[PDB]
């Protein structure tokens, strides 16, 4: 609910490149400054003679919005004979896929096609590139001898990346073993220091990898899609891919151990053809410190009220347990082809409750098909299924695909060191990506006494030149989680007898003000005091008005001076949601 | 009597050689019985292999004009979907359409059907569809079919939003553009122009696409024998109205 929509930072990349195919974030050595990582696999480089080739950019967001290319690899194509070309990287969409850690930034291209070393093909094997610091080195472990569709000529390795907490990369490659799918694991240090630029084939001793299973196991496609987080109860980061097209396209997510490549759960769609699987994500999202499996069905058809069928896509959440077993629930889509669970970002404690928090995107919701993004907060329960934040596109669809707002997302980190994770929101449709900054969140505790409840018709005794008066005293206490001010400014309005319209007859006024309502400018300090203040009011003589009947409400209204409570980024804060309001009572 | 439409969908993928002398035999012999219990007949011919992109077709110069190479064998190149002949009353056309036709070929088991199916369906004109008659459309193939979000391999992210997308040769040209459709944006257009689609495969593919006719309304089921009388019996009794 505290994501910033008034000034979000507004990045682009070259136009028809795609670019926001694929975001993340950027932290690296020690304190420095960070970046937004945005993939653009359809950019044109400077490549000799390669169309097309796809790049990852470093756009900075300490001032001027300014994008700067990562240079990942310069070169073309390489021959393996004379007019005989080894590699193909025009339209290798380099940068389908972005995953960093710390000083590390992985990028794939997932239609990288590469020539066998027997014979003259053109299989898409795919190829990576991982940089750490200065030296890059390329990571291809589906190019290998094992070659043709019965093996990884067309695994398409890199298609979906993630990091683990150890050191250990996890690569997805739906087209294995005739499309069986194949999930590879390498320890980094050994992908670096193994690195040969005149080998095309090389053979990793500590690779885990799913091998080849019967064929009525073809055509499932996984590694569609990948998340880390631990499971069987140990320690190591585990592997969970989606399976979409398994069990007859009803779609499924394979859970392996992330030690010898075992399998440990199962998920199952319950849907045909609802791609069960397309997006996965994995984060403790109830306090509990075991990570929880979301599966994205974007595809998923429900049905309506009237009785007829409605894509609107589906989202799985399946809280871990430590006897083993999972407790699922099932969040629906609110648009119809809006593919509600395209894709699924934990965000961390977006709002810092004490709860992990997850976004989950439609990209093809809202007016003109432009985008939207839900922001869904966690309790020791789970998910809360209903948003409390809806981000809206605001690009319309030139001719060609659709802005496709949201389609790739990341969160859980704080780049502006304001207390927050913020997140990262990817349009490749209109080329462009979006920086949402969350705003802090301020708890306010407002109280509200009237002593005494009963009024007397003539009981005075406050000093005047003496009439029936009573005391008014508010308390006001404030108080933010984060990186904010100490000195929150509050204007704070009170309204004796309300109730009686403008035009009535009104009974109350303050005793010194002479004017039914007070204002009154309030510094008041969070985490330190609750700051209290009293005031006397007075009621009318009963001969000024005959109506003795309508109850005297005291209204009391407060609200915050952002500005000054701003940032030196210029992000406001805002109130937590079920209790900003002013309160009441009276006598 | 009542003005009846009949859309022949063949698959000419490399899957279908064992089962072509069957579909021609099923051809010429629905060209027959439909002049029985109607006399407004018109019926028209499509065919369909896989979307022409990695990495369901070899991107080598010579799998590309002969996808059967390495066999070796010579089939057409791979295409998405041609709309061939729009439904018309004459039905020795249909037959004269049939007999020639040759297979093609790809990699990848399952095949584009749903393309076809979405551009002859919206394609009010470019097929024909009468204004009030029974819009039926037959389908063929012996595999499994594609879906939305599965070019994503291929490189291609804009979904399809089932309009009318055939060249002036006929063709889907918009098949390397535009994603494969879903289920439900074939329901959300099969009913907008109202066609039963008639699903006629293989034993081991029809405890598959029987749960595909349970999603799509009015859709039915059929299986693909040597005497493909069978899938006639179901226009026989799918003419009870009523
Ligand atoms: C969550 O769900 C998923 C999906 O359901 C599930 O993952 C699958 O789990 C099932 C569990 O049964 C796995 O099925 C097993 O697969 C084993 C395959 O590995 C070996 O077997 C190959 C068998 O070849 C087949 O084809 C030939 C014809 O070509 C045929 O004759 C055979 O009978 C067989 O059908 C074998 O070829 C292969 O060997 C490779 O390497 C050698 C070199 O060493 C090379 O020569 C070969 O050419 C090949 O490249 C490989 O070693 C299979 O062995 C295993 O068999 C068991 O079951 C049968 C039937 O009950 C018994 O008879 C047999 O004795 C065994 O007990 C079994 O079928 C499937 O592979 C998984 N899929 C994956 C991992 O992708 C998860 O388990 C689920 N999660 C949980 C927690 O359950
Ligand atoms: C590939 O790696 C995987 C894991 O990385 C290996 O799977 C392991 O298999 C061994 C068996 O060889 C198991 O050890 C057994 O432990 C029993 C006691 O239970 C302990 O483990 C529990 C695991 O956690 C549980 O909860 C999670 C949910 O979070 C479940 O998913 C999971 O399945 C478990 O149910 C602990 O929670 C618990 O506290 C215990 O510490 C032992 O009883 C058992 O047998 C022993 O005793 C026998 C006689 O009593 C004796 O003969 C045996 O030799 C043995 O000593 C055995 O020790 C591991 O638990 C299991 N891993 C996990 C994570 O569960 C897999 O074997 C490996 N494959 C290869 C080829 O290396
Ligand atoms: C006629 O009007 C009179 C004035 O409006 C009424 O007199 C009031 O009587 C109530 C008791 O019912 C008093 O309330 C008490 O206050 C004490 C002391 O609180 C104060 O002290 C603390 C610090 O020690 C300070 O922080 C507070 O702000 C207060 O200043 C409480 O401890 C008691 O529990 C009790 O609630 C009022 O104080 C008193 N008014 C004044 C101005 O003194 C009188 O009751 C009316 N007659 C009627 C209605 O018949
Ligand atoms: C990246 O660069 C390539 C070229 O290296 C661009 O491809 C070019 O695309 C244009 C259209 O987008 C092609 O021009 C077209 O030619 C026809 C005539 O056949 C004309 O009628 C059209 O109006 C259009 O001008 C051009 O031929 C093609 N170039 C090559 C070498 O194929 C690509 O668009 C660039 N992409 C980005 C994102 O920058
Ligand atoms: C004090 O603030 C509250 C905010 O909670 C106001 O309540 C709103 O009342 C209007 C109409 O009376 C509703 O349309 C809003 O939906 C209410 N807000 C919420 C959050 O539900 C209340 O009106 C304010 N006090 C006065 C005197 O206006
Ligand atoms: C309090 O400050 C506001 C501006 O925020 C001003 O309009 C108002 O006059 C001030 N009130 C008093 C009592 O000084
Ligand atoms: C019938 O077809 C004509 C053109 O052939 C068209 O103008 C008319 O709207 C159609 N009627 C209905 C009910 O579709
Ligand atoms: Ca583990
Ligand atoms: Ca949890
Ligand atoms: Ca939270
Ligand atoms: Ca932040
Ligand atoms: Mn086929
Ligand atoms: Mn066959
Ligand atoms: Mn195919």
């Amino acid at each position: 609910f505290n994501l910033d929509v008034d000034s979000p930072a507004e990045y682009s990349g070259p136009e028809g490149s795609y670019f926001g195919f694929a975001v993340d974030f950027f932290v690296p050595s020690a304190s420095s400054r960070m970046f937004l990582l945005v993939g653009a696999p359809k950019a044109n480089t400077t490549q000799p003679g390669i169309v097309e080739g796809g790049q990852v950019l470093k756009c900075d967001w300490s001032s001027t919005r300014r994008c700067q290319p990562i240079e990942f690899d310069a070169t073309g194509n390489r021959d393996y004979a004379k007019d005989d070309p080894l590699e193909f990287k025009s339209h290798q969409w380099f940068g389908a896929s972005v995953r960093s850690k710390q000083d590390k930034i992985l990028a794939c291209a997932p239609l990288y096609h590469w020539r066998t070393e027997m014979k003259q093909e053109r299989e898409p094997v795919g190829t990576c590139f991982l940089q750490d610091g200065t030296k890059t080195v390329e990571y291809a472990p589906c190019r290998s001898q094992d070659i043709d569709a019965d093996g990884q000529g067309f695994c398409q390795g890199g298609f979906s990346i993630d990091f683990t907490k150890a050191d250990r990369v996890l690569l997805g490659g739906p087209g294995s073993f005739y499309w069986q799918g194949q999930l590879i694991s390498d320890q980094v240090a050994e992908i670096v220091s193994k690195y040969d630029p005149n080998v095309y084939s090389i053979k990793y001793n500590n690779q885990l990898a799913t091998r080849t299973a019967q064929a009525i196991f073809d055509d499932s496609y996984l590694g569609y899609s990948v998340a880390v987080g631990d499971f069987n109860g140990d320690g190591i980061d585990d592997f969970v891919s989606g399976v979409p097209r398994a069990a007859r396209t009803l779609g499924m997510v394979y859970i392996y151990d992330g030690k010898n490549m075992s399998s440990l759960y199962n998920f199952t769609g319950e849907q045909m053809a609802a791609y069960f699987g397309f997006s996965v994500a994995a984060t403790d999202i109830n306090g509990d410190d075991y990570a929880d499996v979301f599966i994205g069905a974007p595809l998923f058809m429900d049905r309506g009220s009237d009785g007829k069928l409605q894509e609107v896509g589906q989202v799985s959440v399946s809280l871990q347990r430590a006897s083993g077993d999972f407790q699922t629930t099932k969040l629906n889509g609110f648009e119809v082809f809006a593919r509600f669970g395209s894709a699924i970002a934990p965000l961390g404690d977006l709002d810092q409750d004490g709860f992990n928090d997850i976004a989950i995107a439609a990209p093809y919701g809202g007016e003109d098909k432009k985008g939207i993004v839900y922001i869904f907060n966690g309790r020791s329960t789970g998910l809360n299924a209903v948003p409390s934040q809806i981000l809206e596109g605001q690009w319309a669809a030139r001719s060609g695909c659709p802005p496709s707002f949201g389609y790739s997302m990341k969160g859980a980190t704080d780049i502006d060191k304001n207390g927050y994770p913020d997140l990262i929101v990817g349009a490749f449709g209109v080329d462009r990506a979006i920086l949402y900054r969350a705003r802090p969140v301020i708890t306010v505790n407002a109280g509200l006494e009237v002593y005494p409840s009963i009024l007397n018709q003539d009981n005075k005794t406050c000093s005047l030149p003496k009439v029936s008066c009573f005391n008014v005293r508010f308390c006001l206490k404030a108080d933010g989680k984060g990186v904010l001010p100490r000195k929150l400014n509050f204007q704070v309005e009170l309204l004796l007898d309300k109730l009686k319209q403008k035009g009535a007859i009104r009974r109350a006024l303050f005793l010194y003000s002479r004017s039914p309502s007070h204002s009154k400018n309030m510094t008041i300090s969070r985490g330190g005091l609750m700051q209290c203040e009293e005031l006397i009011a007075y009621l009318r003589d009963e001969s000024e008005f005959r109506d003795k009947l309508t109850p005297i409400t005291i209204f009391m209204e407060y609200r915050l001076d952002y500005r000054t409570a701003a940032d030196t980024t210029g992000l406001q804060p805002i109130l937590n949601q079920f209790t900003p309001a002013n309160i009441s009572r009276q006598a | 009597d009542y003005p009846v439409d009949l859309y022949y969908l063949m698959d000419l993928s490399a899957s279908m050689d064992d089962d072509l002398n069957t579909i021609k035999e099923l051809g010429s012999r629905l060209s027959k019985e439909m002049s029985k219990l109607t006399s407004n007949f018109r019926l028209g011919f499509g065919s369909f292999v896989e979307k022409p992109v990695s990495p369901f077709v070899k991107t080598t110069p010579e799998e590309i004009a002969n996808p059967c190479s390495s066999i070796p064998y010579f089939c057409l190149p791979t295409f998405g979907f041609k709309h061939i002949l729009p439904l018309t009353n004459d039905a020795e056309r249909f037959n004269e359409i049939v007999k020639n036709q040759k297979i093609s070929a790809n990699i990848d088991t399952p095949e584009g059907g749903f393309d076809a199916i979405m551009q002859a369906a919206v394609c009010k004109e470019k097929i024909g569809w009468r204004n009030d008659s029974l819009h039926l459309l037959v389908f063929v193939s012996d595999a499994d079919s594609h879906f939305g979000m599965d070019s994503k391999l291929a490189g291609i992210v804009c979904p399809n939003d089932g309009l009318c997308h055939l060249d002036s040769k006929n063709e889907y040209s918009m098949s390397t553009v535009l994603e494969y459709p879903t289920i439900g944006q074939l329901i959300d257009k099969l009913v907008q122009n109202n066609v039963l689609l008639i699903f006629a495969v293989t034993q081991e593919q029809v405890h598959l696409y029987e749960n595909y006719a349970k999603l799509i309304p009015g859709a039915t089921v059929g299986l693909l024998q040597k005497d493909s009388g069978n899938i006639l019996q179901l226009i026989i009794s799918a003419y009870e109205e009523l």
